[PDB]
């Protein structure tokens, strides 16, 4: 499986 | 977003 | 290395 | 690529  | 990872 | 970024 | 990884 988070991040972007 | 722009900023990446990961969490 | 193994946790992502970016910095 | 590789500032992170
Ligand atoms: C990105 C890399 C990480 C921080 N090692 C993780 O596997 O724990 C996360 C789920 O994804
Ligand atoms: C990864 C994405 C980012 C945080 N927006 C950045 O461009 O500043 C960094 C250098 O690479």
């Amino acid at each position: 499986x988070k991040x972007x | 977003x722009x900023n990446x990872x990961y969490x």
